[PDB]
DNA sequence: ACAGGATGTATATATGTGACACGTGCCTGGAGACTAGGGAGTAATCCCCTTGGCGGTTAAAACGCGGGGGACAGCGCGTACGTGCGTTTAAGCGGTGCTAGAGCTGTCTACGACCAATTGAGCGGCCTCGGCACCGGGATTCTCCA
DNA sequence: TGGAGAATCCCGGTGCCGAGGCCGCTCAATTGGTCGTAGACAGCTCTAGCACCGCTTAAACGCACGTACGCGCTGTCCCCCGCGTTTTAACCGCCAAGGGGATTACTCCCTAGTCTCCAGGCACGTGTCACATATATACATCCTGT
């Protein structure tokens, strides 16, 4: 209901006064979601120092509106309701509703269109969006039992007393089926079922995260960047941010982005993330160790940078590719094909009257091929080709033979390899001449692959 | 991604392919069949076509690929290169 | 004239496969035949794989594409994870 | 009263009509969008020249009026004008292809 | 120096020597690589181990230790592979695999 | 009283019997003499290897099978057992021999 | 001499053994014509071909291999004899 | 010295010299006759000749003066040998050959 | 850079054959794609002529059989006697 | 069968325009004239293997007789496809922009062809001993007439 | 629903012509060099593939209705199958005759290779008309009442 607190609360047209907001609303149980979501949706669409003139009539209007689509909708009395418990056909009818809300002309994936006030006043929305403004719409609707299902990337709903049945109510970038078939084929888009389960605390994470302050491809709002270090730092201090490995890096990327002091530095921040990918999701997650990478990139310290990369390649070994997650595969292929190239490079013409002449990296960098040709055995479509040959031998050129030759690989650091394509390489490379014909045969051959 | 797109060749799609192949009533399953048949026929010449991409070191599957892929298949054509 | 064929090859292969088990005269010119005929097919796409890039070399590489080429399914990565195995060792020594 | 012609033909105009002519029958955008969507399982991120399309359409189409009219001498075999998922099999597994 | 065959180097019993010679004089391209006949015995090696092993395991279905070309007709027919890859081809003195249609059959 | 079979009992033994073997169906005077013959049409005074012949029937043997499992088949495809000519001439006309 | 028919040789019984190795039960009486005719033209084509290799190397004898590379010729690899 | 070409010495009118080259860089022989390829050659043209022959009287009987690939789909498949030459070939652009079922038909 | 096409002596001998009919762009192609295809299949018919008969080279004979095994019908016949006709009057002077 | 109502489509005339046929610079590949070396033509020889005939066995083909199983035609029906129509949806065209990657040019370096040496391997004969079909008796299993 | 019939397999002894092993012995695969050049790699640069938006209108879609046709059922008959008898030509074995497939040796001539030179075929640019499209006229054809 439209609590006489939240009217009371006044919210004028300050920075602050988000905070304070988001802070009165994070004392309850059940934050106001849609309130909330509409807030800052107002704010980055309006935006995208003249602070949007933040209007309550406006605001309560729009929640009023959505408030009775989502009752004429969905009403309880056409379900029977178990005692405490959503059924599925209630969840399925408000995606349904939430889908039939929209237009046939897509996003297109354009930006500023991942919150609620976008959403409300137009027929627009996302993935992420759209299963947001599902979750918003049952809390609404006095359906508390549901709740937020991030993976990596794809976003669903979970429902029913312990989150046992699930439903992707939202396409992949087709409303009801189970998690359990995709889990069951080692994808990255599901994470072997080590997705988060996310409550309200996580859901007002999710709103401060998704925040997008890319004005557009060239120019960015440094008010935006601002206002999501201010929600983050203190939903941090909360603790909530702490399940949440991209809360982490988003914010050590800020923090690096502007350093604020008084508080702990980028590198901390993302040790935290990578721990709690340690801990809590069984060492799945690597989006926290891309961050942590991408941040040594950043700088000119090459062995961390290739150990962190090494370290992603180790979680992507389990899983299978597939068409559905080619998002990690595009990550991981710029990475193997554009930045490591152009970081042993610029690391030689350094040496070049160190990042080189030290085995550890080159054990780095075998170590992530040695993942990356892993992760592509058993999959149904296959990972490596010439493009990944040619820059593979490029990366073992710019390492010394002698260097090299400290290496050791059984079953200067020892190293074994977990991969079948690996097993040739393991006498093939570490020689004194790199014989680059039998190392591209070897990789771009199509075996260890099911079709 | 791309999803579902084989719906794309549309039930008048098919009929028209079978009308200038010369059949006059086309059962209610032909358009599942024919699907099925095109989704194959498809997949076996793009798996060529894209062996001889790789070959080439290209990344573009050039005309001149899936004429070749059509060659091995043995249903060689003309105008293409 | 000295007649050029797989006989022994083949025998010896069989004998790692079958240790206990013959092959007749006619099973060993079948057998023969197929060496020759496989052979000349991934030869001769070789062939075209060298003609089309305008390379005037066969090498490794096109062999392995010209057998992703006509071998089909399982054969094909069974057969190219066998070529690839032969070549590493090979260059190695 | 209006006026509508007896069943079957139509089905004849047709035939002429599209047996006269040599347009792609398949629309392109999705044709296009077909072939990506097969080909995006043998390698990801492929490109194709607007001629790789338009020869796998032609390919396509002329496979598929091949296989139709072999369906439909099926079809007429077994003392029949409509042509059924049968027919389409008898055709393809003589042909060998099945 | 002490002479080696490059079939051993490889661990091949296929001769790459002798696969060399007829990739050389075959007419197949101006130039042929050193590692050409080492894949190409290779892929031969395997092929023809597929088949015999097969082949042999229809002989022992049979109750025979000599293989005969009704062997390796069942060996090839009897795959979904080979078949595909003996396709057009016709083994001579071998028969065809017992196949009676469902329908033809009387219930 | 003479105890006999149905019809259809000893065609099937003779199915089993015919395909369980590899021997060669025809007899081997007749068909040397109709090779012979054959090639007489084209080039005149001309011998054959004994393994010429035995190829060609090989061939043959082959290729008849091949054709009467198709006729086979589209006999079974018109709602039938008997295979009759008609079914030699779908066969034929869809594998492309006519 | 020059041979008259000869090709009532592939007689009624062969033609009705080569059916049943194919699997069918009953044979109508056209097709013991229908057969014949089929492999008069299966054999003109292929010993046209044999005839044409052979004559091509000036030989006068048809040799299994011409036969071979005939059947080759027309998509049909005979294993067993050379090639 | 003036030269006269090879192709004008033999009467025709497709290239000797380039079909020579061809056969010579094509890797189908070690040696190429002298006369290898001009029989090539007005063999092509013959063919070439034989299939435009058909075209433009295809074209002719649309009242057309250009031959498109209609036309010389039209040209290949009313001719029984060009059409059993062009077997497996598609003719792109060039649809089918009118013709409908006798039992497909009111009469 | 430079492309090689078969396009003038198309054009040569349509004007030849038909003086007043011109010929499309696409059909210009076609005709192009059909001699290239013949010329290969003669050839490589040839080649695999010159290699089972023991020999090395390529001559008018081996290309006059792979015409004659190649070509259906009426069509070998008059392939056959144009191409020994053209190799007469060239040898003749 | 035959004549109107309505029909998609044939016949005829015209503007546009974008592709087709032609002219030009030129340069790249083809033509003309030695050189030489090996492939192929030619002739004599061996002897393997093809053709041709005779002669007896018995396997298989040819022929005729029920007879009953399956092909073919006619009927009925009920259902699933074609035909039209108004509504919806996305193809198609047309700009506008970005940039990835195809095609190409210049190094230059590693790899395959040639060649001399020769030695261990793979082929042509020649035993020799076991695997496999033949024969023969016993057991088994599915199948038309009561 | 229970008895006679015809294959069909299981098990034991055999002696055989074929695969496996043994013996020479050449010959071609290996070793070791050079040496030229094919392609590996880098940088560049233009082009054409991808993406996006907006309008138009062609085409896909959902729906209702009639009805042509697929399919099941029944009846008749005809013609294919199984069986017994005769017969006839395949087949196995043997013996001759010779011709034509392989092989070798000599030589000669024909094609690869090189060099010089030039002209004809390709890229670029330009007139221009063949054919597509729009409308006005027209005309065989399909459906239905006669």
């Amino acid at each position: 209901g439209l609590k006489a607190a939240q009217k009371t609360l006044f919210p004028l047209r300050s920075i602050d006064d988000v905070v304070r907001l988001f802070a009165a609303e994070l004392g309850r149980e059940e934050p106001d979601l849609v309130l909330l979501s509409l807030v800052l949706g107002f704010v980055e669409h309006f935006l995208a120092t003249y602070f949007p003139v933040a209007d309550l009539s406006i605001i309560a209007a729009l929640y009023a509106r959505f408030t009775a689509q989502i009752r004429g909708a969905v009403d309880l009395s056409l379900y029977p309701r178990e005692g405490g418990v959503s059924s599925r056909e209630l969840v399925k009818k408000v995606s349904d509703v939430i889908w039939n809300s929209l237009s046939r002309s897509y996003f297109k994936d354009r930006a500023h269109i991942q919150s609620l006030f976008s959403f409300i006043t137009g027929t627009k929305l996302d993935s992420s969006g759209v299963a947001f403004a599902v979750v918003g719409a049952c809390q609404a609707l006095g359906l508390r039992d549901v709740h937020l299902a991030l993976s990596e990337d794809h976003a669903w709903v979970v429902f029913g007393p312990n989150g046992e049945q699930t439903a992707e109510v939202t396409w992949h970038g087709r409303r009801g089926q189970t998690v359990n078939a995709g889990v069951a084929e080692r994808s990255w888009l599901y994470l072997k079922g080590s997705y988060m389960r996310c409550d309200r605390k996580m859901e007002v994470a999710f709103m401060v995260c998704a925040i997008n302050p890319s004005i557009d491809l060239h120019t960015d709002s440094l008010e935006l960047l601002q206002l999501q270090q201010k929600l983050l730092w203190l939903l941090y201090d909360l603790g909530h941010l702490e399940r949440y490995p991209m809360a982490l890096g988003n914010l050590a990327d800020l923090e690096e982005l502007e350093p604020t002091p008084g508080r702990p530095d980028p590198l901390t921040l993302y040790h935290k993330g990578i721990a709690s990918a340690k801990t809590y999701y069984r060492d799945e997650h690597i989006y926290p160790y891309m961050y942590l990478a991408g941040y040594h990139c950043r700088n000119r310290n090459v062995r961390e940078a290739l150990q962190a990369w090494a370290d992603t390649a180790t979680v992507i070994q389990d899983y299978n590719y597939c068409r559905e997650d080619e998002e990690i595969y595009k990550e991981f292929f710029e990475v193997a094909n554009d930045v490591i190239p152009n970081l042993l490079k610029e690391a030689a013409s350094l040496l070049e009257a160190s990042a080189l002449q030290d085995p550890e990296c080159f054990a780095h960098l075998l170590r992530f091929y040695d993942g990356i040709c892993k992760w592509e055995e058993g999959s149904p479509t296959p990972v490596l080709h010439v493009g990944w040959a040619t820059f593979l031998v490029q990366s073992l050129g710019r390492f010394e033979g002698q260097v090299r030759q400290k290496v050791r690989i059984v079953s200067g650091p020892v190293l074994t390899f977990q991969s079948e394509k690996m097993k040739g390489m393991k006498e093939l490379l570490v020689a004194t001449k790199i014989n680059s014909s039998a190392i591209k045969l070897q990789l771009t051959a199509q075996s260890q692959v099911q079709m | 991604v791309l999803r579902d797109n084989i719906q794309g060749i549309t039930k008048p799609a098919i009929r028209r392919l079978a009308r200038r192949g010369g059949v006059k009533r086309i059962s209610g399953l032909i358009y599942e069949e024919t699907r099925g048949v095109l989704k194959v026929f498809l997949e076996n010449v793009i798996r060529d076509a894209v062996t001889y991409t790789e070959h080439a070191k290209r990344k573009t599957v050039t005309a001149m690929d899936v004429v070749y892929a059509l060659k091995r298949q043995g249903r060689t054509l003309y105008g293409f290169g | 004239s000295r007649k050029e064929s797989y006989a022994i090859y083949v025998y010896k292969v069989l004998k790692q496969v079958h240790p206990d088990t013959g092959i007749s005269s006619k099973a060993m010119s079948i057998m023969n035949s197929f060496v020759n005929d496989v052979f000349e097919r991934i030869a001769g796409e070789a062939s075209r794989l060298a003609h089309y890039n305008k390379r005037s070399t066969i090498t490794s590489r096109e062999i392995q594409t010209a057998v992703r080429l006509l071998l089909p399914g399982e054969l094909a990565k069974h057969a190219v994870s066998e070529g690839t195995k032969a070549v590493t060792k090979y260059t190695s020594a | 009263k209006p006026h509508r012609y007896r069943p079957g033909t139509v089905a004849l105009r047709e035939i002429r009509r599209y047996q006269k002519s040599t347009e792609l029958l398949i629309r392109k955008l999705p044709f296009q969008r077909l072939v990506r969507e097969i080909a995006q399982d043998f390698k990801t991120d492929l490109r194709f020249q607007s001629s790789a399309v338009m020869a796998l359409q032609e390919a396509s189409e002329a496979y598929l009026v091949g296989l139709f009219e072999d369906t439909n001498l099926c079809a007429i075999h077994a003392k029949r004008v409509t042509i059924m998922p049968k027919d389409i099999q008898l055709a393809r597994r003589i042909r060998g292809e099945r | 120096a002490k002479a080696k065959t490059r079939s051993s180097r490889a661990g091949l019993q296929f001769p790459v020597g002798r696969v060399h010679r007829l990739l050389r004089k075959g007419n197949y391209a101006e130039r042929v690589g050193a590692g050409a006949p080492v894949y190409l015995a290779a892929v031969l090696e395997y092929l023809t181990a597929e088949i015999l092993e097969l082949a042999g395991n229809a002989a022992r279905d049979n109750k025979k230790t000599r293989i005969i070309p009704r062997h390796l007709q069942l060996a090839v027919r009897n795959d979904e592979e080979l078949n595909k890859l003996l396709g057009g081809v016709t083994i001579a003195q071998g028969g065809v695999l017992p196949n009676i249609q469902s329908v033809l059959l009387p219930k």
